[PDB]
């Protein structure tokens, strides 16, 4: 009970992690505003 | 590579439904850049022109 007790720094434990994604090739975002998303492509081919 | 460049050239035409590469698989050309090509155009066979 009588122990007198100090207490010193603490450490934090971090993770691993940095995106190196969503900061090199998805440099641009879009909020949505309604239920469906359409994302079409032109295809080339010619005679 | 001396007096000689290289060249590689990859480049692809499209037949009716299919990509198809200008050069086959495995060819080289001993060229020079000064040897004289033709780009000769006929005549137009309309009535209109």
């Amino acid at each position: 009970m009588y122990t007198t007790a100090q207490l010193l720094a603490a450490n934090e434990q971090k993770f691993k992690f940095d995106p190196l994604f969503l900061r090199l090739f998805f440099r641009e975002s879009y909020p949505f505003t309604t239920e469906k998303v359409y994302l079409s492509q032109i295809p080339g081919l010619v005679n | 590579y001396g007096d000689v460049a290289i060249v590689v050239y990859s480049g692809q035409y499209v037949e009716n439904g299919v990509k198809k590469n200008f050069l086959p698989d495995n060819t080289m050309v001993l060229g020079n850049t000064q040897a004289r090509g033709l780009r000769t155009y006929g005549c137009i066979q309309d009535a209109d022109a």
